[PDB]
DNA sequence: GCATCCGTGAGTAGAGGAAGCACAATTTAACACTTTTGTCAAG
DNA sequence: CTTGACAAAAGTGTTAAATTGTGCTATACTGGGAGCCGTCACGGATGC
């Protein structure tokens, strides 16, 4: 099963609401090339390449571990969608 | 399926209708059987 | 009043599932002459016109949350509390 | 623009059918059986249902974009996508009026 | 003659 | 004349026509019964008819004249040779001006068109429809390579200078989408015929260059 | 009315019944123009009407009209909209998909729950736009146009190819699908494993779910696309998250036939 | 290996030839070898005799007789060509003008007619076809119970399909006998008053039952005219037509009395004669002479009815699936019947021929236009139902396909409608009809197997043979009965035990009627030939069949048909017996016809000098592609000067071992589970088998294109292809077909063709693109042909037909037609499907280094293990016990013969065992090794289960264990036996034609289709996944919204939405939002088109536009 | 309360699929013939 | 950048010629050819 997955349904209402928070993480994840993440430089995931580790590019798997860190507020009416998008584009370019 | 109040948003009618109609191969066929399913 | 599946899934309000279903002739006619009009609540509408279905993520009590990190929420508040 | 939330059925007068149709088909043919393109008035008419090819007239005058939403007056095809050809609907004058089956039988 | 055929129909017309 | 692509009673109504024009030409005075001269235009009445409307491609009347005397003369000759004639024999059996490569586009012409809801094998769920590609519109592959192609030559367009871009992209149709012509694009700009086909050469080799140092751009030309 | 390969033309029913229904419309309109008998007015109105039922709903009174030459009644707009062949049922409620493989299936006993065997030629067809733009990444190709056809020949597909294909689909999961699905564990993700050959593995513990056996049963692979997809499919459809049957609550994969022998 | 043969049954008469039914049929069909004037009436002879004389009433068309002449071609210019395989038909006619009276004779080409060739099959177009026999209800008269009404009866009058209607009589509540035809019911003494009857005749006749009489004795119509009778029966059953007695005659007359119309066939008007008790003089209802219609069978079917609802003793109902009311049209009847219909539309194209145009001047070539019976013949055996495509993956296929019964097809019942009824195994199928033999899904029931000694009579009728059994001593004399005469006697089984010819048991098992029975030996009256004409040539096949379920018993003998040949192939270790007649009758193999010498053996022929002196020689089938694609190939078991015998073998045909049928291979197998690998019917198998190719099979792949004439211009077939490098024209010849014996893979070039391509401007972007490389584009593109994905192998043989060769007949438009043969050798590898004859399939999951599988102590490997779990549930109990005969003939070097039913029993196997341990034992004793540790802690384990006698020696102890078919087996991994004693034995497998290269597909994307623009169906077409509504119900249970979006739009007809959704991945980003599918869009037009005003509304009910603008009229 | 009409009946695969002739009217291919475009050369 | 030429592709009539559409044929002829039962069985709604 998914890494701590029993944590993420406990953290929610609905699964549903779990699964939309994770698409949309790993959507913010993707747009802004992954510099917006909420982890340190030692929780990053890895992939082993013949090369050597590099950062995973599933950014459902970095949303997932970002949702088990607890540092992301997910809900309902927090920010405007465009002030939300400006402001995330300001803080992190792209 | 998860020992838990179910979640808001779960399409528990095609949930039953599967549930119902999954065994129905399984029900004898030779008023008894599918065809009291069916009637009923 | 007790009807039977088949005779209670034909008489439903949206004229797409039931023509969908089965008498389609007698469906679009009846729904023809009296001008229905069908409001896309059920799946099998959704599903046709290839919406996205109201249930699991699609549904209206989940499909509408927003997810934010602790340095952008604060950026967003402190920049407009300011005033 | 808009989301589309519901979904209307009723029945057609003969203004909204005439109004749907751009053109009449007076004819049976479908294509010339020599030089295999579509018959003028018939169910495959370039003049009515659109052209064949992407911003082309039939007599093959206009070839570009630049006179879009233009119609030739050597062929009278007008100059859009071909896709519209999946789109546009035609109509047939009858003679005498005749009776739906659906509301008869 | 037959109302559902056709052609025994118009045979019948023509008949008389 | 039933079996011949017409119903009976569209055969029927074909030779009350024909049956109107014989009462409108019809003369008492020779003192011929009616049926005999009737016969004559019912007859070519429904033939016209038949020719006319027995076939989802129209073809003409003398063609199908011509086809019909061709299928005469091809049963004729196997029923005469014991087997199917070939082109050859049946040429020559037509007479003049007829060979083989004319008979082949003869039969060729008069193949009817095949439904495309004819069943295939005995399970009811299969069609011809279900085994014809469409190749009108284009693929997802071709959209995105020519996507990728207009954006790696705008890409290349931009090592040009301003105007020799522009003209580069008028000339070849990139902007009004169709080609202009020198003394066209010279009333734009006000520059002469012969000045244009100089920098616009000046630009091609400026393109050639940056391509040759860059190999960017030969792939798409498969 | 299209033109196949060989150069036949094949055209659909619905322009026979309207060119009968033009033809007799206008000998309709010829025959009143020339003042003709009341018999002949009504025998050709009577026509037109038939042919318009016909274009209609075919069959549905009197004798269906037939293509001559042939016993096979005419395809009208109410068969087109009706029946499990019509458009609802065959093109609406249910569709064919890109991005969907076929395979037989084996037994992979060293797999995980979470896990199946997917072959590497199904994979790489099932990816091939990821793995086009990984081997443009790498230094495999300069672009995807060559990329692409340096996969359509076999013979020239090298071996860092493969390497490509595993970074791919490193977090991803496919779609495993067996009919009839009889309830909705017959749709299962798995996370795919390349392996070698030409037949998929199935983890022992969801066959009693899906319903298959191995004396030759045959599955299809799907692949999501985007993130909804992939996080609906790894979080909801996850072979390794559904443990209990939806029916009565009892658990559904469970030991089986030789786990229980040898326990 | 020495062959021992098991049983006890001396069958007296040898297996009918398997492949008669087709041949003889069609042999009577045709009468070609008869003179013409010895030929007898029945067939085509039959039909002439029937639709001739044509008469106009003062014209006559008389036929005189008929011949058929030399084919054109040989079978395999037919196979090669497209041809079909057939002969000219002629007909002597001769034209008489009664007036003048001069006769004018001449011969007329009346088609060509297809042959059958000598297995019996056919050629059309180029391809085997097989046609399979039907089987029906037998015509005549019937006597039925009324279900609604008890005590009421009904009778039935039934003709020939297509030959006359149905007549029903019932005795209706009013007490009058009412006759039903065509739907409409009418008094029946209207219609007797037609055929001359009064009433004191009635009276005399069916007055001595009671008051069913009374019912039909109505005085209004007595003594009305026969006349007035006949014209008012006329305006009853077709009303509307004005009343004329000629009309009226000739209707009644073609109704009941026409010959041409009305046919009781044979079979019909026997049944009626045995039924009724009376004598017809012809085959129909009623006879019209002298002006006056003449009763034949409606008053004696009347009188049965009569005298059966009174309820004397001799009357019964009939049994409609009573197999002696049940009968068989073979190939010879259904083309008679073809030639027949086609030979009447021939007869009205004559007669409105011969009403117009120079009557005087007529000849019978002029009249007769032979196109209509050429068309119907044509369409019967191309586009009938019961003309199929030979099953020709191995010969035991082929003779199935040819013994094979079906109750479907034109005239026969419905797969969706039959059900219950006709599906069950009626207690007359014994000895006829092969129980167990027939297709589990929707077609259980309605096709089956003809039995092994059962043969069609001239009627249609199944017999089987009996042995008289006269004072309890069973003679050779044998019987030929059908069911109907066979309900008559007591017969006794097969298995009675015999001391000499005197029947030994006081207690006899027998039937009476079906009904099993024990009778002593002076009621016997016939015994059962044998317990094999019970089952089927496919079923029989199978040794210890009386151990396996039926249901099991069923997939073993549908299976055997499905095994591909093998380059190694050999026959199985127990047999049955009929191998050597299965490999002899499917004319695969080539045999002596007399005693001689052999002159010359090769590879491609054998050259034998017979005693008589003539040299013959014979070429041997090498490399064929069958309709599967398997290969097949004669090899050549004779050597030069080799002196044979009549009927002695010369070369094995496909899937067979010097004569005897070799479906599969015969490998060590060994019944335990090992790891999960064996879960739930999967085959873990050794790498042994692979090194020396077992299970390899060779199959042949065939490619076509073909060259056309275009409007633009003639496609060329060319090696000379644009913008290809020499690479991939590496391997094609100066003509540009690639060269034979080059090894071809996906995406590789077989021909080089250029077609054409359509004049149209290019884009901007390309014209840039040329202009910066100056590169003028050309007028011809690739249009080539390639090897499909997962296909390729050997190029064997190219054939390239053009339009000038003599016999081709190519299409307009086509100039040439160029066919690539490619051949591949496949292995066996994971997924293919390995299956063998008592129903145990599966496919191999798992294949295992020698060094990993369990050895037998002498260090022995098995090959293949087999999972215990599918024996309790399947209770198919035959696999072990050919298990244990396998491992006994293993370790002694001997094949054995056990027929099913009367065979080997344990006691036997035993002692075979037994002497198989004492060699199998004694050989370590000889060699100086004693016991195993290992097997000491076996016995030890084994002795705590009860398998062995405590306190025996360690040798005793292995030998009971090895009568018990266990052998103490090692682990290959570990070194460490096996807890317990393992079943190890020998084991024939077969190979089937299901194979995981042939089956794995996958797109990403391709060809989409014309009108909903959908991804097309099937690995051929290179389509998608059909995403049914279920699929679709458990993406909306799961709640996986976006996912079934996707695959509702993007995936598979969103066009604006796959575009961009494939450019976004491969640029490197996320798919963007789907759009309204395209499906919508056709079914709001459709709509439309039906006069209906479809509308989308948004949130405030204002008209949204879904077409982008593209059909609003500005 | 009996006749009568009418709609419904599992999925995914595969593989095998019989008129002629005359004369006027409307395209169409060949032929010149003249601008209308690329080039070329210099200043 | 601007002039003045020149060869070739393209647009413009003109016409004999294939190609297509239309009319007429006068002994007398006067209401069709298929097609026919393992009819599929069971509900359901409607009309008498
Ligand atoms: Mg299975
Ligand atoms: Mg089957
Ligand atoms: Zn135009």
């Amino acid at each position: 099963a998914e890494p701590g997955i029993d944590k993420l349904f406990g953290m929610v209402d609905s699964k549903y609401r779990l699964t939309v928070v994770v698409a949309k993480r790993a959507q913010q994840l993707l747009r802004h090339g992954f510099k917006n993440t909420v982890l340190e430089p030692e929780e990053r995931p890895k992939m082993q390449t013949l090369e050597g580790l590099f950062d995973d590019p599933n950014a459902v798997t970095w949303a997932m571990k970002e949702l088990l860190t607890g540092r992301l507020v997910f809900g309902e009416n927090l920010v405007p969608e465009d002030r939300l998008q400006k402001e995330m584009e300001r803080l992190y370019p792209v | 399926s998860m020992a838990r109040p179910v979640s808001i948003g779960e399409a528990v009618g095609i949930v039953a209708a599967q549930s119902i109609g999954e065994p129905g191969t399984q029900l004898t066929m030779r008023t008894q059987g599918l065809p009291r399913v069916i009637e009923l | 009043l007790l009807m039977g599946v088949t005779k209670s899934a034909l008489s439903t309000k949206s004229w797409l599932s039931a023509a969908s279903f089965q008498n389609t002739t007698h469906v679009l006619t009846e729904a023809a002459i009296a001008g229905k009009k069908d409001e896309l609540i059920g799946l099998k509408e959704n599903v046709i016109l290839g919406r996205l279905i109201p249930a699991g993520t699609g549904s209206d009590f989940v499909r509408f949350t927003q997810v934010v990190d602790q340095k952008t929420l604060k950026a967003i508040e402190e920049a407009r509390k300011e005033a | 623009k808009k989301e589309v939330r519901k979904v209307r059925i009723a029945l057609a007068s003969p203004e909204k059918i005439r109004s749907w149709s751009y053109g009449e088909v007076e004819k049976p043919e479908t294509i010339n059986y020599r030089t295999l393109k579509p018959e003028r008035d018939g169910l495959f008419d370039e003049r009515i249902f659109g052209p064949i090819k992407d911003y082309e007239c039939a007599c093959g005058k206009y070839k570009r974009q630049r006179f879009e939403g233009k119609v030739c007056e050597r062929c009278g095809v007008e100059v859009t996508k071909s896709i519209v050809r999946r789109y546009r609907m035609g109509h047939i004058e009858l003679a005498t009026p005749a009776a739906h089956i659906w509301f008869v039988k | 003659i037959s109302t559902s055929d056709p052609v025994r129909q118009y045979l019948h017309e023509i008949g008389q | 004349y039933t079996g011949r692509g017409l119903s009976f009673l569209d055969l029927i109504q074909e030779g009350n026509q024909g049956l109107i024009r014989a009462v409108e030409k019809f003369e008492y005075k020779r003192r011929f019964k009616f049926s005999t001269y009737a016969t004559w235009w019912i007859r070519q009445a429904i033939n016209r008819a038949i020719a006319d409307q027995a076939r989802t491609i129209r073809i003409p009347v003398h063609m199908v004249e011509t086809i019909n005397k061709l299928s005469r003369t091809a049963r004729q000759l196997q029923q005469e040779l014991g087997r199917e004639p070939t082109y050859e024999e049946i040429a020559e059996a037509m007479g003049p001006g007829w060979d083989a490569k004319r008979v082949e586009e003869t039969l060729k012409i008069a193949q009817e068109p095949v439904s495309l809801e004819t069943p295939i094998g005995d399970e009811k769920d299969s069609f011809y429809g279900d085994f014809i590609p469409d190749e009108h519109l284009p693929s997802p592959v071709d959209a995105a390579t020519q996507s990728l192609l207009s954006e790696e030559l705008e890409k290349a367009l931009s090592k040009l200078s301003e105007r020799e871009a522009m003209v580069l992209k008028l000339r070849k149709g990139l902007i009004d989408g169709r080609e202009h012509t020198l003394e066209e694009v010279g009333a734009f700009f006000g520059v002469t015929r012969e000045r244009i086909r100089q920098i616009e050469n000046k630009a091609l080799r400026k393109l050639k260059y940056h391509e040759s140092r860059t190999r960017k751009l030969r792939d798409f030309l498969d | 009315m299209v033109q196949v390969d060989g150069g036949r033309f094949a055209t659909s029913d619905l322009n026979d019944l309207y060119r009968r229904l033009i033809n007799r419309n206008n000998r309709l309109k010829k025959l009143l123009a020339q003042g003709a008998p009341e018999i002949i007015i009504r025998n050709e109105k009577r026509m037109l009407q038939e042919a318009v039922d016909a274009l209609l709903d075919n069959g549905r009174r009197g004798a269906p009209v037939t293509n001559p030459g042939s016993d096979r009644p005419l395809r009208s707009l109410t068969d087109i909209l009706s029946g499990k062949q019509g458009r609802f049922r065959q093109n609406l409620l249910g569709k064919r998909v890109d991005y969907s493989g076929r395979s037989v299936i084996v037994v992979g006993p060293q797999l995980k729950l979470h896990q199946c065997g997917l072959p590497k030629r199904m994979a790489l067809e099932l990816f091939k736009p990821f793995l086009l733009k990984k081997m443009e990444e790498k230094g495999i190709a300069p672009n995807v146009k060559a990329a692409r056809r340096m996969l359509e020949r076999q013979r020239d597909i090298k071996d860092e190819v493969w390497d490509a294909l595993e970074e791919v689909i490193h977090g991803k999961v496919v779609l495993l699908n067996r009919a009839p699905t009889l309830h909705r564990l017959g749709i299962q993700a798995f996370q795919p494993v390349l392996v070698e050959g030409q037949s998929i593995q199935l983890h022992p513990l969801v066959c009693e779910a899906f319903n298959a056996d191995f004396d030759g049963d045959q599955m299809a692979v799907h692949v999501p696309l985007s993130s909804f997809a992939q996080a609906e499919a790894r979080i909801q459809m996850l072979s390794a998250h559904n443990l209990l049957s939806p029916a009565s609550g009892e658990p559904l994969a469970k030991p089986s036939r030789d786990i229980i022998l040898g326990l | 290996m020495e062959i021992k043969r098991f049983g006890r049954i001396r069958e007296v008469i040898p297996l009918p030839p398997l492949t008669e039914i087709q041949v003889e049929s069609y042999r009577r069909a045709l009468q070609a070898d008869v003179p013409p004037e010895k030929r007898e009436n029945v067939g085509i002879q039959a039909a002439f005799r029937e639709t001739f004389p044509i008469e106009e009433e003062g014209l006559v068309l008389d036929f005189l007789e008929y011949r058929l002449g030399e084919p054109p071609f040989p079978q395999d210019e037919c196979r090669e060509k497209d041809l079909t395989y057939q002969a000219p038909l002629y007909a002597r006619l001769q034209l008489i003008h009664k007036d003048t009276g001069l006769i004018k004779e001449d011969e007329v080409f009346l088609g060509h007619i297809p042959l059958m060739t000598e297995d019996g099959s056919f050629i059309i177009n180029g391809a085997d076809r097989v046609i399979v026999s039907q089987i029906h209800r037998s015509p005549g008269v019937y006597f039925t119970p009324d279900p609604a009404r008890p005590g009421r009866y009904i009778a039935s009058i039934i003709p020939l399909p297509k030959r006359g209607p149905w007549i029903d009589l019932e005795v209706e509540p009013n007490g009058v006998v009412s006759m039903k035809v065509n739907k409409r019911k009418f008094p029946l003494v209207l219609l007797l008053r037609v055929l001359g009857y009064d009433q004191e005749t009635l009276a005399r006749e069916l007055g001595a039952y009671g008051e069913l009489v009374q019912g039909l004795m109505d005085e209004s119509v007595f003594a009305m005219r026969p006349e007035e009778a006949l014209i008012r029966l006329f305006t009853l059953l077709r009303p509307g037509d004005p009343p004329k007695r000629d009309k009226a005659v000739a209707y009644v007359y073609g109704l009941i009395a026409d010959p041409r119309r009305y046919d009781l066939g044979e079979a019909g008007r026997y049944k009626a004669e045995e039924k009724l008790g009376i004598r017809l003089s012809g085959r129909t209802l009623a006879r019209f002479e002298d002006g006056e219609f003449k009763d034949e069978v409606f008053l004696p079917t009347l009188r049965y009815l009569f005298a059966l609802t009174a309820g004397v003793p001799g009357h019964e109902v009939d049994d409609i699936d009573h197999l002696g009311n049940r009968r068989i049209r073979t190939v010879g009847e259904l083309m008679t019947d073809q030639f027949r219909v086609g030979l009447a539309r021939l007869a009205r194209g004559v007669r409105e021929r011969m009403l117009m145009g120079s009557e005087d001047s007529l000849t019978p070539a002029k009249l007769v236009n032979s196109r209509p019976l050429e068309a119907a013949i044509r369409e019967f055996f191309s586009r009938s139902q019961l003309s199929q495509f030979k099953d020709e993956t191995n010969p035991l296929s082929s003779l199935r396909h040819k013994r094979r019964i079906s109750a479907l097809g034109p005239g026969g019942l419905t797969r969706e409608r039959a059900g219950f009824d006709v599906r069950d195994v009626h207690r007359t199928h014994y000895g006829r009809i092969c129980p167990v033999e027939t297709p589990e899904g929707a077609n259980i029931g309605l096709i089956t197997s003809l039995a092994a000694y059962a043969r069609v009579d001239e009627l249609g009728f199944i017999r089987t043979p009996y042995r008289r059994v006269v004072g309890g001593v069973v003679t050779d004399e044998v019987v030929y009965m059908t069911a109907t005469e066979e309900d008559r006697y007591t017969i006794a089984q097969a298995n009675t035990p015999l001391e000499g010819n005197r029947i030994a048991a006081e207690r006899v098992v027998a039937r009476r009627k079906g009904e099993p029975v024990i009778v002593s030996p002076e009621e016997v009256e016939f015994m059962d030939v044998s317990p094999k004409q019970v089952f089927s040539v496919n079923t029989n096949l199978i040794p210890f069949l009386e151990h396996d379920d039926a249901n099991r018993a069923l997939m073993g003998s549908n299976m055997q048909t499905q095994a591909v040949p093998l380059i190694r192939a050999q026959a199985p270790v127990v047999m049955t017996g009929l191998e050597e007649r299965v490999v002899r009758d499917s004319l695969a193999a080539l045999y002596a016809e007399e005693d001689g010498e052999v002159a010359k053996v090769d590879g491609n022929r054998i050259v034998v000098r017979y005693e008589d002196g003539r040299l013959v020689e014979y070429p041997l089938r090498r490399f064929y592609r069958s309709n599967q694609g398997t290969a097949l190939d004669q090899r050549p078991r004779v050597v030069v000067g080799q002196r044979v015998r009549k009927g002695d073998l010369l070369a094995d045909g496909p899937a067979s071992e010097n004569g005897f049928l070799a479906l599969g291979q015969n490998v060590l197998v060994a019944i335990m589970p090992f790891d999960g690998y064996n879960f739930e019917d999967a085959i873990v198998i050794s790498e042994e088998l692979l090194k020396r190719d077992f299970y390899t099979s060779i199959h042949i792949e065939r490619y076509e294109i073909e060259a056309r004439d275009t409007k633009l211009g003639p496609e060329r077939i060319t090696r000379d292809i644009p913008h290809l490098s020499e690479a991939a024209l590496r391997d094609l010849d100066e003509e540009g077909v690639v060269r034979i014996g080059a090894e071809v893979k996906p995406g590789d070039i077989l021909v080089g063709r250029t077609s054409f391509k359509g004049e149209s401007e290019p884009t901007p972007e390309e014209r840039l693109l040329r202009s910066i490389f100056g590169e003028k584009a050309r007028d011809v593109k690739d249009t080539s042909l390639r090897v499909p994905p997962g296909e390729g192998g050997i190029v064997v043989r190219t054939v390239r037909l053009r339009r000038g060769d003599p016999g081709v007949e190519l299409k307009p438009g086509v100039r040439e037609v160029v066919r690539v043969y490619v051949a591949q050798k496949r292995k066996l590898q994971v997924g293919d499907k390995l299956a063998n004859r008592h129903g145990n399939k599966g496919v191999v999951a798992k294949i295992l280094p020698v060094e990993d599988m369990p050895h037998l102590p002498d260090g022995t490997p098995v090959d293949v293990i087999l999972n215990p779990l599918g024996v309790p549930s399947r209770m198919n109990l035959g696999q072990i016990l050919e298990t244990h005969l396998g491992l006994a003939g293993y370790f002694l070097g001997q094949r054995y013969i056990s027929p099913i039913f009367d065979g080997a029993k344990e006691p036997e196997i035993k002692e075979l065992l037994a002497q198989a341990f004492e060699v199998y034992f004694g050989k370590r004793k000889g060699e100086g090794f004693g016991v195993d540790k290992r097997e000491v802690e076996v016995l030890r384990r084994a002795e705590k289960l009860g398998l062995v006698t405590p306190g025996k020696t360690p040798e005793e102890q292995l030998k009971e264990l090895f009568l018990q078919g266990k052998v103490v087996l090692y682990d290959g991994r570990t070194g460490e036996p096996i807890e317990g004693p393992i079943v190890v034995g020998q084991m024939f497998i077969m190979k089937l034609y299901h194979m995981v290269e042939d089956k794995m597909h996958a797109r990403s994307t391709g060809p989409y289709s014309l009108i909903t623009q959908q991804p097309l169906g099937g690995k051929a077409q290179f389509g998608g996944q059909r995403f049914g509504e279920m699929e679709v119900w458990a993406l909306e249970a799961y709640g996986a919204a976006h996912t079934l979006q996707e695959m509702l739009t993007l995936k598979s007809d969103d066009i604006e939405g796959r575009n961009a959704a494939y450019e976004a991945i491969i640029k490197g980003e996320d798919v963007p939002e789907p759009s309204v599918p395209e499906s919508f869009r056709v079914l709001v037009k459709e709509l439309q088109a039906l006069a209906l005003d479809v509308q989308t509304l948004d949130e405030k009910d204002n008209p949204v536009d879904i077409f982008e603008g593209l059909a609003s009229k500005r």
